[PDB]
């Protein structure tokens, strides 16, 4: 008999996985603070790594790789890829990013004076949409400014907007196994250039009348999308979009693993991701956020959790393929 | 040459320093009874070892060390056993009954009855020396008297050698071997109580030496004999430039220099390689750059915990053996390139060696294999503040049910000082957070 | 990186690496903790010995 | 030389602390004439902490033997050890007590006292380091009971800064000599609470089921009950009696055992419990040491949680494999152990075993689900204090009904102590 504690009570992805554990038979959930436990499903901030490994007798694993943070934060992320030697700011895959503190904001006039001068395209995005750099500033003033994909793959019918959701699970032994199922968060709007830039899926549903006339819930899913592409442009997914991604996922991880590898760690971690892609209308994939505690499509958290169980649980604490190994 | 006080408390403590001075006796060629060949200045010098050994006429090295514990059965070994011929009585302090386990017995209760007379005798060595530079003083957190005797010496001492340094080796607490379920309230005590008069403490977790002899021993239940020859391994290469020549952590105050610029945040990181059984007939010799990366694993650290999650302050390599520094800094450069070293914005990103050219000395028919090369990193790195984190839990559970509070104030110790304690215990945290994390 | 202040002897040398610059209490207080400690005992203690008087 | 101060007292306390000195005399390498015949120098090691040297290399048991009436010291004077006690140290009156707390408490008993306190002073007066008294005895009688615990008070009063320890045997109606026993029980519990550091509570109905269901005994006597006690106590004291770290004297025990001053009353266990050649594995000892059926409190360990825990493990055996055990009862359970307590197991290990098994485990756990046997005493006791039945036998030695209401009252916060620490979380 196994055990494991629950931690993060909003957790949709785990509150499943959770149910399917206890659903096995051979699992025990425990209160919150008790210390005697197996598996860890932690708490999204200020998770107690310190903590775990200290238990005699116990195999400890926990459902988030520390120092993972550095991956999953807006700032983080551009630092990260402009430092770090195995990406480089000779990174193709990434946009042009700028972190201004409410720094580069030097730099980010830098280029901007450029583009102007240039007279090319000269639109950014701020988060944590403008031609004007200083509407920008004035604004994080009341963050991070990347460059905005002007020229973005529209689907048609609609010639509108979206994004592409990959899942990515990364298990005690540092395998990275890609869902094989993704999702488009698809904008129900078509894309004008002068909420259909923002493929939220909860802006599409709060500020547009069109939720869910081309697609249920404003999402399309890979045997559709590669159709569509099949049908439209004379190629597959696969390897239009899916060899970029997988490349970007592997890129990413393999930077990080001597910071949050736990090969030879007191316990042992590992965590899903959420790799979020914009593909421009030459088919060429960027990446835009990676998501650390990200949800799942609600058609697909049965296959994804279980999955969760079969190589990142059960891998480690057996009892008595839906990825792909990208392997490194 | 300026000396140096050993002074060993509670059974850890004593049992510690036994086989520390049989291993200093093994590398400095000292025999049982006090002889020394090598030694030609007979009943006097000034020598390297000269720090860690006084000299009598008949030639015999007694070595500047007290043994004080409030029960008389561990020290009672002492005064029988191999090395019974080292010490005089003098040296060898012993009570009746002991602390229980009980802080506030070793502190208040017992510690005020023997206080003075230990005084007495630290000040018979004091009086041997023509330039004492500190004390070293050994002891567990978990104990009664290792705990609340060492904080009252501790503060005796900076009253009556306010100059002098003074350094710590600790045992901190580990449920495989521990022996009293009060031992978190002992460590937090302890440490509130010797914080300011500590200069540089290496705390020893037994959990860290207990995995280390399971799995690189081949040790299935590690007893305290195997935890303390592996522990005065590692206290010998701390110890080592101060009783050899040598240009790196020459006196006390160097440990303070090289390890501590912040003075509460005095606890460096230990880690220590190769670690190989005896009873491996042949095996392969590790290089200057392979024991040098294990330096970085934490299961060859004294306190499990994951620097990468940190930042540096300082680090220092203690080498004994086969190694020159050309090769120290090759190792150096190709682990910058694949580990995860971050030194305080504050601070050189750079590494202090040693380099002692005699080998380890292993206790003949012990657990360790003799090897051609060991390094010993003392790295002051935040990441170690995992263990004070780990304390003060296991300190916030018991103190909100109060349990066992009551054995301690009926010792006339008060509720209040544990809440002290812990709140200096949780600025501790604190300081540790703000150098490490951005 | 820079190798600096090796110093050399018979039983081995030290020297020094860089990768990269960089960007109490008096006698008498302690005495009235120890004898206050030991007043609560004596008075705890007397109580008791009053208990058991009764 | 950390020497303890043994004291039984009563018909039970005598016959169960003369098995007790059988038992360990015999483990220690002791004949019936004092003089040693061991072959293990650890049998020797710490013998002080019970016996005597005397003259001849002889070893005298450090106990007093105590009661209202000689009958039962009789006996033991001609038992089979009967000749190693100290003659001096047998202390006795004529009367009696009738079965009746105030009698052994108030008035028979303290017309005797004083004579007992004598002796414990010379006993204690050759001592180096005092590390307390145990006492045998029952709480349902007269004598242990009443006297048993007015002895308790006097020590307290002249040596406040030892250790008091008891095995006390707690009456039931399944073996009961008179309808008083609750009335007696309760009285003592008081007196319990506040003056011992450490108390056995030794159940009388657990010891029946254990010989009738466990043993195939279909009449117990008495002295099938003692086999069980004598057996328990000798693995209670193993860490007292041989060399070890871990509760090796009575104040590190309480320190271990007592998180709360009150709440120092102990589920004793032992196993195996075998009605016999056969071998026992460690995974075996575990399982059946935590296992109620071989508890002697009649409380069921799974209507509580365990503030905290002693195991001891005699004999030769792998220490490793005892860990493990150890580690899967509670990482198996872990929501019988409070979370607010870390840690709060420990284990030991003696290389010597009991005599005639290879491996022996001795159990002893502070579990809040001991408020079942208070709970039980109480609820005797109401049954009859509400109808003030057979009170007179307490208010013609001149007590008061108020005394009574006290003692109710103070039990029940006993069980309402309990309760508080079985739902802190
Ligand atoms: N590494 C190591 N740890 C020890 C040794 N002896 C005891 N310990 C640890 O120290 C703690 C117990 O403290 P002790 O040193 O035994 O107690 P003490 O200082 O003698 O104080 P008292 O309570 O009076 O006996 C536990 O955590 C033990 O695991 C030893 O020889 N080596
Ligand atoms: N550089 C860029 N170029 C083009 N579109 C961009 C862009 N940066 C962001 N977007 C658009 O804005 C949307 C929201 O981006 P953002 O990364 O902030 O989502 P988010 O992090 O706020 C919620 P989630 O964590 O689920 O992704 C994207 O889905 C995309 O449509
Ligand atoms: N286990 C055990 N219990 C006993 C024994 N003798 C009496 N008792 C119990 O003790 C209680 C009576 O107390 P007793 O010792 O006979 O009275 P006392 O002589 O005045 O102390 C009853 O609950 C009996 O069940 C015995 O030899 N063994
Ligand atoms: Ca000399
Ligand atoms: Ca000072
Ligand atoms: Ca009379
Ligand atoms: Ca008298
Ligand atoms: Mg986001
Ligand atoms: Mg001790
Ligand atoms: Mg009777």
């Amino acid at each position: 008999m196994y055990t494991f504690v629950v931690r993060d009570e909003n957790s949709s992805v785990y509150a499943e996985v959770s149910r399917l554990l206890l659903a096995t038979g051979q699992w025990k959930r425990l209160r919150k603070d008790n210390p005697r436990f197996n598996l860890m499903l932690g708490e999204r901030n200020r998770l107690p790594f310190g903590r775990l490994g200290h238990e005699p007798g116990l195999v400890q694993l926990v459902n988030y790789y520390r120092g993972a943070d550095k991956l999953c934060r807006k700032a983080s992320l551009v630092k990260l890829i402009k430092t770090s030697p195995e990406l480089s700011e000779s990174c193709t895959w990434f946009p042009e990013s700028y972190v201004i503190y409410p720094d580069e904001r030097e730099v980010f006039l830098a280029a901007y004076n450029r583009r102007r001068e240039g007279r090319e395209g000269n639109v950014w995005i701020a988060k944590s949409i403008s031609s004007e750099a200083s509407e920008l500033l004035d604004f994080i003033d009341e963050h991070v400014i990347q460059k905005y994909l002007e020229k973005p793959l529209l689907l048609e019918p609609g010639h509108r907007k979206f994004d592409i959701r990959s899942w990515v699970l990364v298990d005690h032994l540092y395998n990275i196994y890609l869902y094989r199922e993704g999702v488009l968060r698809t904008s129900s709007e078509p894309y004008n250039s002068a909420t259909c830039h923002l493929t939220n899926h909860c802006i599409q549903k709060e500020y547009s009348k069109n939720y869910g006339r081309y697609e249920e819930g404003n999402e399309m899913f890979f045997e559709e999308f590669n159709q569509y592409l099949m049908d439209a442009l004379n190629t597959t997914l696969e390897n239009s979009i899916l060899l970029q991604i997988k490349h970007i996922i592997r890129s990413c991880l393999m930077c990080i693993e001597p910071a949050i590898s736990t090969k030879h760690l007191h316990y042992q971690s590992f965590q899903l991701f959420g790799f979020d892609f914009m593909v421009d209308e030459e088919l060429k994939v960027w990446l835009i956020e990676v998501n650390g505690a990200p949800a799942c499509a609600q058609k697909l958290y049965a296959e994804l959790c279980q999955g969760i169980v079969d190589v990142a649980i059960s891998s480690v604490f057996p009892l008595a393929s839906i990825f792909i190994k990208l392997h490194h | 040459m300026r000396e140096c006080i050993s002074i060993h408390v509670g059974q850890a403590g004593v049992q510690i320093g036994n086989a520390c001075w049989e291993l200093y006796c093994l590398e400095h060629g000292i025999q049982p009874d006090g002889q020394m060949p090598s030694d030609k200045t007979i009943g006097g010098g000034d020598d390297s070892f000269n720090t860690f050994f006084s000299e009598t006429g008949a030639g015999k090295h007694v070595p500047r060390a007290v043994f004080v514990d409030l029960e008389p059965t561990v020290i009672d070994e002492v005064r029988t056993g191999t090395y019974r011929q080292l010490f005089h009585p003098e040296q060898l302090i012993t009570g009746k009954e002991d602390a229980a386990n009980n802080y506030a017995r070793g502190h208040y209760t017992i510690g005020k009855e023997i206080i003075d007379l230990v005084l007495d005798r630290i000040r018979k060595l004091a009086d041997q020396c023509t330039g004492l530079q500190g004390f070293l003083v050994f002891h567990s957190f978990g104990g009664g008297t290792g705990s609340g005797f060492t904080s009252l010496l501790m503060e005796r001492l900076s009253v009556d050698y306010g100059k002098k340094s003074k350094l710590e080796f600790s045992i901190y607490p580990a449920p495989q071997v521990s022996t009293a379920v009060v031992e978190p309230y002992n460590s937090i005590l302890t440490t509130h109580t010797t914080l300011e008069h500590s200069d540089c403490a290496f705390m020893v977790d037994n959990e860290a030496i207990y995995d280390i002899c399971r799995r690189n021993l081949d040790i299935e239940r590690p007893t305290y004999t195997n935890l303390n020859r592996l522990i005065s391994q590692i206290v010998s290469s701390i110890t080592a430039s101060l009783r050899f020549d040598g240009a790196l952590n020459v006196d006390l105050t160097e440990f303070q220099t090289n390890l501590v610029p912040y003075p509460r945040i005095h606890f460096p990181l230990a880690t220590y390689a190769p670690v190989i059984s005896a009873e491996k007939a042949y095996h392969e010799q590790l290089s200057v750059a392979e024991i040098t990366n294990a330096c970085f694993e934490p299961a060859n650290q004294m306190v499990k915990c994951d620097p990468r999650h940190g930042k540096y302050m300082a680090c220092c390599l203690l080498y004994r053996g086969d190694v020159v520094p050309k090769d120290v800094n090759a190792a150096i450069a190709t682990i910058k390139t694949k580990r995860s070293i971050q030194f305080v914005d504050w601070c050189p990103t750079g590494f202090k060696v040693g380099i002692n050219y005699q080998p380890p000395t292993v206790v003949p028919g012990g657990d360790l294999a003799k090897v051609q090369r060991a390094v010993c990193m003392l790295s002051n790195t935040t990441a170690i503040a995992e263990a004070w984190a780990r304390l003060d839990h296991k300190f916030d559970l018991m103190y909100a049910k109060r349990a066992f509070v009551h054995w301690y104030v009926g010792e006339g110790m008060e509720e209040g000082e544990f809440s002290e304690a812990r709140e200096d215990m949780a600025a501790l945290e604190k300081d540790y957070e703000e150098v490490g994390v951005d | 990186m820079e190798v600096i202040e090796l110093n050399k002897c018979t039983s081995g040398q030290s020297f020094e690496v860089i990768l990269k610059p960089p960007s109490d209490p008096s006698l008498e207080e302690i005495q009235k903790k120890l004898e206050a400690a030991e007043e609560r005992r004596k008075y705890q203690e007397a109580e008791l010995l009053k208990h058991l008087a009764e | 030389m950390r020497e303890i101060v043994h004291i039984q007292a009563g018909q039970c306390g005598n016959q169960i602390g003369a098995k007790f000195w059988e038992v360990i005399s015999d483990e220690h390498g002791i004949d019936p004439t004092g003089s040693y015949h061991g072959d293990s120098d650890l049998q020797l090691e710490r013998i002080n902490v019970y016996y005597n040297e005397a003259t001849g290399n002889k070893y005298v048991p450090r106990a007093i033997l105590v009661d209202l009436e000689p009958g039962t010291m009789d006996s033991v004077r001609s038992g089979p050890f009967g000749q190693i006690f100290r003659p001096d140290n047998f202390v006795f009156g004529q009367s009696g007590a009738g079965n009746n707390w105030a009698k052994g408490h108030y008035t028979e008993g303290a017309e005797l006292v004083d004579s007992v306190l004598d002796v414990v002073r010379k006993e204690s007066e050759s001592c180096d380091c005092l590390q307390g008294f145990q006492l045998t005895h029952s709480l349902g009688g007269g004598t242990g009971s009443g006297m048993g615990t007015l002895l308790i008070s006097k020590i307290r009063e002249e040596y406040p800064d030892r250790i008091m320890n008891t095995f006390s045997v707690m009456p039931s109606p399944k073996v009961s000599d008179t309808v008083v026993e609750p009335y007696n029980a309760t009285l003592s519990v008081h007196q319990l609470v506040e003056n011992t550091d450490e108390t056995y509570c030794i159940d009388n109905e657990a010891l029946y089921d254990i010989c009738f269901r466990t043993l195939k005994l279909t009449t117990p006597t008495y002295g099938d009950l003692n086999h069980l006690v004598s057996a328990t106590m000798s693995g209670v004291t193993t860490c007292l009696r041989f060399p070890g770290q871990l509760n090796a004297d009575l104040r590190k025990l309480a320190v271990n055992m007592v998180p709360f001053p009150r709440l120092h009353f102990f589920m004793p266990g032992f196993a195996p419990l075998t009605s016999q050649y056969r071998a026992l594995t460690v995974p075996e000892l575990t399982q059946q040491m935590f296992d109620s059926k071989n508890m002697m409190a009649a409380c069921d360990p799974r209507h509580g949680r365990y503030l905290t825990v002693a195991a001891i493990f005699r004999g030769r055996m792998s220490m490793k494999e005892v860990d493990e055990q150890m580690l899967n009862v509670q990482n198996k359970n872990s929501s019988y152990f409070v979370e607010w307590i870390p840690n709060n197991v420990k284990t030991a290990v003696c290389d010597i075993p009991p005599r005639g098994l290879k491996m022996s485990a001795t159990f002893i756990g502070n579990s809040t689900a001991i408020q079942e046997l208070f709970k039980r005493i109480s609820e005797q006791f109401t049954a009859m204090f509400r109808r003030k039945a057979f009170l007179h036998w307490y208010t013609g030695e001149g007590m008061d009904e108020m005394e009574f209401t006290e003692a109710e009252s103070n039990m029940n916060d006993l069980v309402s102590e309990y309760q508080q620490y079985q739902d802190a979380t």
